[PDB]
């Protein structure tokens, strides 16, 4: 029959249309663009607990703003409070600042208006403060190339460019 | 029970309702056959693995479409008796109204069997048969199952790979009343032992205490007493009004059992239960048509009515079932609701007839 | 002429009928649609698109079963067996086809663009990304998000997997209490009130965070449909083009479809009045759904914006001219020769 | 064995079709209902069949009401109609015909059913086409085959629309006998019609309805001799 | 002029209806179409009209050939078509139908028209009935309108179907006197009709078709000798 024949064309141009179409809003719901380069994670009011590969807690940074980035694995801290922890269950220091920057390879620096309190009340090392100071987190070791000082319980002193560990407290300077 | 005059206007009304339905699964084979034709030659899927799915797809065409198919087969059959005036004669001679409509539903039993047999066995194997089979040759082998996720109450389950009655990669993870993780679970392969079991080999198991001590264990073998069957994983990806009917039952016992909401798949299940029902209710609303408004009107008009009648019986589907559910009313009403509002309808007309 | 004028005033009649039931479906599921998402207001003002769609079915529905009804009464036949041929019909529907044209044009190049453009204003003034139930995938697909309920934005308990490794961030696993979504070149979620969980199943060094709020990544010309229509006529760009000549070539469209129509309502009177309804409705269902896609086309510059919408008129043009020829003297004595043969 | 009509009247869009009719038709007898056309003769004669709901006056079998009956019940009741149009069930063979109505008689065994189809094929000189469908029939045999379906209902009135309208003149004697032979099975025949001449000639008593009510009754030749009747409806010549 | 069918034939679904089928109608000459329901005059009467396509034979009128012509296309060449059922339009003035179908004739002037109309008015004694709708008028007074706006093509040819269809006896002289008013206006008057009788008196010729073929011709007396024709169609006690 030529008349149906001529429908089920125009059932063809039809259905080709309606489905054309439908594929031209999915590509423009479906246009997928690449972000850039900006802080692909944040949050405030934090506390990210790490933890050793052994499954005991490393150390604790309490913030008030965190930004995580995705190309070069750089998490970026606003007025950080880092806890330091021996195996665990005794905190043995807190380090605290305006401003820190952890990296892929687990290495913390903090800018402005460093604190380091030592929560051992007998140990004779109370309090130190600093401009800029990097740590790394699982070796404990500390750089600071800048002003530097130290206030113990009946001994304070005032020196610069400090490099030491809380691992075992072995501090040196010169 | 089996009278001539009933398998007559029966006889009429089913080979009126297979042409009708044969016109509209070709009209909607040939619309799928050009959606199919919007992404051909991907992987294998040349034009035969097309026209494939397409063929494969009908019965679930068929089970959607019967409804409709049974009002217009019904307006048209009624009507060619209604105009050659055998109807009036077979009134003349003693046959009722009332017979008449019992003949139209002698009729609509079979049609009722065959939609819920459809329902059950034919449209579901043959939909996930075409699914799968599109998928295959779409991919040049890419599709089983690879990646799939679920939960049982407030466990959240990952496999990797899932045959038939062995899971490969699972990951798990628990939650507490408070909403944070207590343990995880990994193994490389589990099995399924007996009912409602598993058992994993070489697991390891974590566990979170005191937000301080993290440990694990790694097991040689760990006991899963999960509700989640093999069968209920196969069937979280596919459509609920395309899963079988059994399969709606145990689904929806499963998602109570699992502190789910099992309403979509309970909607889904009264609706598949509610099929049968809905074609019966179409055919009486053609008598009421026949015998009423359109008694001496062309076959012409008793098409459009019924046109007319099945577009806006399927919109009040799609409308009653997700109020039933957003307004809190059991699935069971939401799905036979339009049935029963075009059974009001069809005895209104027959009032004053029958 | 007297017979005309009757023509004219029979379909005219049918015509309004028909429009007064479309006009009304819309006015319903629009109000509908719009209840979902004042309510008169913006009703009032979507009234000229369905004017833009509806004019032409109006005219072509209502011309279709008015002959429809007289060629099955029978008086197109009288007509025919005392003298009255396709001229008279096609003079009556051209004239309709005018009047309807002209309204349809006001409707498509002032109306239209007006209440859009009110209803433009009025939406500067005045004032979903992922479902529930199941496990969603982000534009990004690198996260699995799977949210409980989603209430007015009230209790959503929602689950956050990202089971692969972006550039330099671990996988992760974060639950909370109630998360948001919002969309800007980026579309974003943030969560409020959970732990995220940054770690392997098989390993135990993990990183919680605790946190009240957390944000995460979920993904990443103009207004043509209101505008003035004289401005645009000279406003050189492939969409705004596309667009004036779809404003055209609705208002030309009238013609054709009517002259299309009119060979196509004759039937006999054992078949319908509405015995022409299918083929009817599917010539106008291929003829805009192929008059949209090429316009989409246009606004992509898949094709220039220099052939447009003419083809799909000319086809049907020419598709008007075939069946109207359909009657003559040499298509009959070409039927007969096949009869014969 | 008496179908009685009083005073029966129906309107139509405010405006009365029938005003007043009354007719009776017995057990033994063939009785016409003619008059000018669209007089009221046609609405008259459905509202007795039960096509047309009545307005006003009574239908009676035996001093029983069938007014606000429907039509399947009048049938129940004893009433026999044949429709002008072809009524026969199509794709149905001449056997399936009859039983089919046969089996609405629920009071019947099937083999009481069996001798009446035999009976009845035999009576009407069907038995040849019994195997044919209904649609496969001649004109003359299609009425003879409606003729045996409608008395497998056992009525006692027949009511026919028509019979002689576009009835070839070496057919009408064989309606004729037909309708004979249903007057002396003991059938009352109502035979309604525009062909005067044949009406007048198989029927025994004759009414005619003109203006919208009866204006005359009485036996063929009573009709063809009253002044009304030759002034509204037959004329000043009128051959027989 | 002179219409004429030579050798007419057709069928449906596989069904010959007419096989042979001759006849012609002369100017000034009333011819009768008759024989057996549905035998094949009334399908050959249709062929003749237009609304059949012809299968097979040839339809001339002055030796041009219409057979493939449309309706208004034979209507131009002078033929004319009276329909048994209502053809007047129901919502449109008596003046105004004619009015209509004289509007068409470009040759004529609007002075001419409204001669035309006058006279086809005082001619039908219609006049009375001119600024009247057709939806309201009655049997003999629409017949006479509309075959007023018949005249009003100026045809060659006049094709009734069936004038004689249910007419009360007082209104058959009466349609017999208006189609012998057209035969006598110089038209060729073509007949199809059941009514045998009736038929028979008022044509001049008559051709009797009977299972497809043409079977016998001439005048009424001679039908009704012809024996073929007394034992197929009018029964040997046949009486004009
Ligand atoms: C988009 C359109 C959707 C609707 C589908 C289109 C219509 C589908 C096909 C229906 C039309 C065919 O309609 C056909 O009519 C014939 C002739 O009357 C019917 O034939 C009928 O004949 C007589 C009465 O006429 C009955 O006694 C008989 O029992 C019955 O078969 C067929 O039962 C039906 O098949
Ligand atoms: C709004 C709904 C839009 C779709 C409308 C369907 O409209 C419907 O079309 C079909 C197919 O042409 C017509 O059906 C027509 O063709 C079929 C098939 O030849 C005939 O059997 C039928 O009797 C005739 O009417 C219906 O009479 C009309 O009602
Ligand atoms: C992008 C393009 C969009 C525009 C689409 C235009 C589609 C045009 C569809 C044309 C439809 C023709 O389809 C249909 O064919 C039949 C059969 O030949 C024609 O029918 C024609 O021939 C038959 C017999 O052969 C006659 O009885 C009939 O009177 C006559 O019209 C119809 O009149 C026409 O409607
Ligand atoms: O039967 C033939 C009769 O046709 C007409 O009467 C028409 C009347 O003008 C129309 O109003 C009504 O309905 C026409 C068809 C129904 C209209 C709407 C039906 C619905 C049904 C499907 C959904 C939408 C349309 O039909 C009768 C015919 O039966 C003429 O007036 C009368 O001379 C002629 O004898
Ligand atoms: O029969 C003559 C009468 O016909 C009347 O038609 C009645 C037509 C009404 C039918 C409605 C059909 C629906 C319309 C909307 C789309 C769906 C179908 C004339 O209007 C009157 O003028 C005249 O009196
Ligand atoms: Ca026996
Ligand atoms: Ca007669
Ligand atoms: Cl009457
Ligand atoms: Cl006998
Ligand atoms: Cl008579
Ligand atoms: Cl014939």
């Amino acid at each position: 029959s030529l008349s149906r024949i001529v429908y089920v064309l125009l059932l063809f141009i039809a259905s080709w249309s309606l489905y054309y179409l439908l594929g031209q809003e999915q590509d423009s719901k479906i246009q997928v663009a690449p972000n850039l380069e900006l802080p692909m994670f944040s949050g405030e009011n934090l506390e990210n607990i790490s933890y050793d590969e052994q499954g005991i807690r490393n150390y604790v940074i309490t913030s008030i703003h965190l930004d995580h980035y995705a190309k070069s694995g750089n998490t970026l801290f606003k007025a950080p409070i880092l806890k330091v922890y021996r195996e665990g269950t005794l905190q043995e220091w807190e380090i605290t600042a305006r401003r820190g920057i952890l990296s892929k390879d687990q290495v913390l620096t903090l800018y402005d208006d460093v604190l380091a309190k030592n929560l051992l009340p007998d140990s004779g090392f109370d309090t130190l403060t600093t401009s800029e100071m990097s740590i790394q987190l699982k070796s404990r070791d500390f750089w600071a190339d800048k002003p530097v000082e130290l206030r113990g319980p009946q001994f304070e002193t005032h020196g610069q460019a400090m490099k030491g560990n809380f691992a075992d407290h072995s501090a040196e300077l010169y | 029970m089996f009278k001539i005059l009933d398998w007559y206007i029966g006889r009429t009304i089913v080979a009126t309702t297979a042409l009708v339905l044969v016109t509209f699964v070709g009209l909607s084979g040939i619309i799928k056959y050009v959606e199919q034709l919007r992404k051909v030659g991907e992987g294998s899927y040349d034009l035969l693995q097309a026209l494939l799915f397409v063929v494969l797809s009908i019965p679930r065409d068929v089970e959607m479409f019967f409804p409709m198919a049974a009002l217009l087969g019904a307006l048209i059959g009624l009507g060619a008796l209604a105009s050659s005036s055998e109807l009036v004669v077979m009134q003349a001679a003693g046959f009722s109204k009332l017979d008449i409509g019992l003949s139209v539903l002698k009729t609509a039993i079979p049609l009722m069997i065959i939609v819920t047999l459809l329902g059950e066995w034919g449209a579901p194997q043959a939909q996930k048969m075409a699914r799968d089979m599109r998928a295959f040759a779409t991919s040049g082998g890419a599709i089983v199952r690879t990646g799939v996720w679920a939960r049982d109450a407030n466990d959240f389950i990952f496999i990797a790979k899932v045959e038939n009655e062995h899971l490969y990669g699972l990951n798990l993870w628990r939650f507490d009343e408070n909403k944070k993780l207590s343990t995880v679970i990994f193994s490389e392969q589990v099995d399924y032992v007996a009912n409602n079991e598993w058992l994993m080999k070489d697991a390891v198991l974590t566990r979170l205490v005191n937000d301080i001590e993290i440990s694990k264990e790694s097991l040689p073998e760990y006991r899963w007493r999960t509700s989640l069957a093999p069968d209920k994983l196969a069937v979280v990806t596919v459509k609920p009004e395309e899963l079988s009917l059994t399969g709606l039952s145990d689904y929806v016992h499963y998602l109570k059992a699992s502190e789910q909401d099992s309403s979509r798949y309970e909607l889904a299940l009264w609706r598949k239960v509610t099929q049968p029902i809905s074609i019966a209710v179409m055919m009486l609303m053609a008598l009421s048509f026949i015998f009423g408004p359109l008694r001496s009107v062309t076959m012409g008009a008793r098409i459009l009515s019924g046109v007319i009648a099945g577009f806006s019986f399927y919109i009040s589907s799609e409308f009653f079932g997700p109020l039933s559910l957003v307004y809190g009313l059991p699935p069971l009403f939401g799905a036979l609701a339009p049935s029963l509002v075009f059974l009001a309808i069809a005895l209104g007309l027959l009032g004053r007839k029958l | 002429m007297i017979i005309v004028r009757y023509l004219i005033r029979e379909t005219i009649k049918s015509q309004f009928a028909i429009f007064f039931v479309l006009f009304l479906v819309f006015l319903s599921q629009k109000f509908i649609r719009v209840l979902a998402d004042m309510i008169l207001s913006i009703v009032g003002l979507n009234m000229p698109a369905m004017g833009l769609l509806m004019l032409p079915l109006s005219l072509y529905i209502g011309i279709l079963l008015t002959f429809g009804r007289l060629y099955a009464e029978s008086e197109i036949t009288v007509m025919n067996a005392t003298g009255i041929g396709n001229k008279f019909l096609i003079r009556a529907a051209l004239y309709l086809a005018l009047i309807t044209a002209s309204v349809a044009a006001f409707n498509a190049l002032w109306l239209a663009p007006w209440s859009q453009d009110k209803e433009a204003h009025l939406m500067e003034q005045f004032a979903d990304l992922l479902q529930k139930g199941h496990f969603q995938r982000s534009p990004d697909g690198s996260s699995v998000v799977f949210i409980d309920n989603i209430e007015n934005r009230k209790l959503y308990n929602v689950f956050v997997a990202q089971l692969a490794p972006r550039d330099s961030i671990l996988p992760s696993v974060m639950f909370s209490h109630s998360g948001d979504v919002k969309e800007d070149g980026r579309q974003i979620i943030t969560l409020y009130d959970g732990t995220r969980y940054e770690g392997v199943p098989t390993r135990v060094d993990y990183m919680i965070t605790n946190f009240d709020s957390y944000d995460g990544l979920i993904g990443q010309e103009r207004d043509w449909e209101a505008l003035p229509t004289l401005s645009l006529l000279n406003n050189a760009d492939r969409r705004a083009q596309a667009e004036l000549q779809w404003r055209i070539s609705l208002v030309v469209c009238i013609p054709l479809l009517t002259m299309l129509v009119v060979p196509l309502s004759a039937v006999n009177p054992r078949q319908g009045r509405f015995a022409k309804m299918g083929p009817a409705i599917l010539i106008y269902l291929t003829y805009f759904l192929a008059l949209s896609a090429t316009k989409s086309a246009i606004e992509d510059g898949s094709l220039p914006v220099i052939i447009g919408l003419w083809p799909i008129n000319a086809a049907l043009l020419l598709a008007a001219l075939m069946v109207n020829t359909l009657d003559s003297i040499p298509v009959r004595r070409f039927k007969d020769r096949w009869k014969q043969r | 064995a008496i179908l009685k009509a009083q005073h029966l009247a129906k309107s139509y869009k405010k405006r009365k079709v029938v005003s007043d009719v009354s007719l009776q038709v017995e057990s033994g007898q063939i009785v016409g209902l003619l008059g000018p056309n669209g007089a009221g003769k046609t609405t008259s004669f459905y509202m007795i069949v039960g096509l047309v709901a009545r307005d006003e006056g009574t239908i009676t079998i035996d001093d029983n009401d069938i007014s606000i009956l429907p039509m399947h019940s009048r049938s129940r009741m004893g009433i026999g109609y044949l429709p002008q149009e072809a009524s026969i069930f199509r794709k149905l063979s001449v056997e399936d015909n009859i039983m089919a109505v046969l089996q609405t008689r629920e009071e019947l065994t099937h083999e009481e059913r069996q001798d009446k189809l035999e009976d009845l094929l035999e009576e009407f000189h069907i038995q040849h086409i019994r195997k044919s469908a209904g649609m496969a029939l001649s004109g003359g045999e299609r009425r003879r085959v409606e003729i045996a379906r409608a008395l497998a209902a056992n009525p006692q009135f027949i009511l026919l629309d028509q019979p002689f309208a576009g009835v070839d003149p070496i057919s009408v004697i064989d309606i004729k006998k037909i309708i004979e032979h249903l007057r002396d099975r003991g059938l009352g025949v109502l035979i309604t019609d525009h062909n005067v001449r044949e009406t007048l000639d198989v029927c025994e008593k004759a009414y005619i309805v003109s203006q919208g009510r009866l204006i005359a009754e009485g036996t063929p030749q009573d009709v063809l001799n009253n002044e009304q009747v030759k002034q509204v409806y037959l004329g000043e010549q009128f051959r027989l």
